[PDB]
């Protein structure tokens, strides 16, 4: 139903827009399909309904691939939760115990 | 003869090429030798440690 | 069953074809699994993280070479 | 107009090949200097110029 | 005046999208090589 | 490539010095015309 719409709404404003009322919605057309191609910008297609926003998500656009990544091999009961801080590691190790510390206050 | 919205998305288009080509050259810019030499290492490393248990 | 439930569906804006087609191109079904990628800001993030896990390879080839300083002698 | 033509996709190459050496140049200043010895292809250039 | 951006766009994305294509196969090999 | 015999020595070495019953003497690194000799003196022992 939302999915549905989204695409009837974007096949429209990658094919047949009606924004301008003459061949400057052809031109349209192509501003459209540039934009969902780059993965930004605003499909707009018609007066009476919002634009297509396009991000790097949508199916159009041309900058992906597939690559590849290690699963985790440590179980639940190995306790193991990483946190990435906004931190060097040398600060990290000279904080340690006061993080633990910390830590141990964050767990009440 | 535009709506500005798409006049303010053409600019927008003008800064996202930009930041594409810039991080497109970014990449440009990395080498490999680094991971080459941990290659070259794991070599060295291996012939020297079969030194040391044949001995 | 977290591994399959995962690969039954394409991620945001990958096409079906290129999704099954990158689970025959995975050369370890078992460590690794197909992850996208993503505009050049996901390149450049995957090049990062191999420059600093290449300085962390780097780091336990520099202390096998002391490891090995101890064999030796 | 044909000797319009063949001048004109000529050009085309001449002027593609020219924006090419030009982004060596600009590559090469927002590559930082201690990684600029990685970047061979300065020379590259001067060796495909001569 | 907007189509010229856009044919210009089209040259600029169907340069983009090559050198994306060949980087993402280079980072595919250095993430294996990592492995 | 560039990786020499001296990888396949180091572990020509090993299969010899895990046989070697060790002696109270080193053993000769014959000539080339010694090892000749001695591979056929051998081979003369096992086909019998």
């Amino acid at each position: 139903p939302t999915q549905s719409n989204q695409l009837i709404n974007t096949a429209s404003a990658l094919s047949a827009p009606t924004l301008l009322g003459d061949e400057r919605d052809a031109i349209l057309a192509k501003w459209n399909q540039l934009q969902a191609f780059w993965g930004t910008g605003k499909g707009y297609f018609n007066n009476n309904i919002p634009p297509v926003e396009f991000t790097q998500e949508n199916p159009f656009c041309r900058f992906k691939a597939v690559g590849y990544s290690c699963m985790p091999s440590n179980k639940d009961e190995d306790g193991l939760v990483v946190l990435v801080f906004n931190k060097k590691e040398t600060e990290i190790r000279s904080q340690q115990q006061q993080l633990v510390e910390s830590l141990h206050k964050v767990l009440g | 003869n535009l709506p500005p919205v798409i006049c303010q998305d053409v600019e927008n288009l003008q800064k996202f090429v930009k930041e594409q080509k810039q991080v497109q050259e970014e990449i440009s810019r990395m080498s490999s030798k680094a991971m080459l030499k941990v290659q070259e290492d794991i070599k060295a490393l291996k012939q020297l440690l079969s030194l040391a248990a044949n001995g | 069953a977290q591994i399959k439930q995962l690969l039954q569906n394409p991620p945001a804006g990958v096409d079906p074809i290129i999704w099954e087609q990158a689970k025959v191109d995975n050369p370890d079904s078992e460590k690794l699994i197909p992850v996208p990628m993503v505009g050049f800001k996901e390149l450049l993030r995957r090049l990062k993280v191999q420059d600093q896990m290449t300085k962390q390879h780097q780091t336990r080839l520099d202390i096998i070479s002391e490891d090995i300083s101890e064999l030796q002698k | 107009i044909q000797r319009n033509t063949l001048n004109i996709d000529k050009l085309k190459i001449e002027t593609a090949q020219e924006l090419k050496n030009a982004e060596i140049a600009l590559r090469t200043q927002k590559t930082p200097p201690g990684l600029q010895h990685e970047y061979a292809a300065p020379a590259d250039y001067f060796r495909i110029l001569v | 005046q907007l189509e010229s951006l856009i044919n210009k766009w089209s040259l600029e994305l169907e340069d983009q999208e090559r050198h994306f294509l060949q980087q993402a196969t280079q980072v595919n090999a250095w993430d294996r090589t990592l492995i | 490539d560039t990786e020499g015999f001296g990888e396949l020595l180091q572990q020509a070495e090993q299969l010899a010095a895990e046989t070697e019953g060790i002696s109270e003497l080193p053993h000769v690194e014959r000539n080339l015309q010694e090892i000749q000799q001695a591979g056929e003196r051998l081979r003369s022992r096992t086909l019998t």
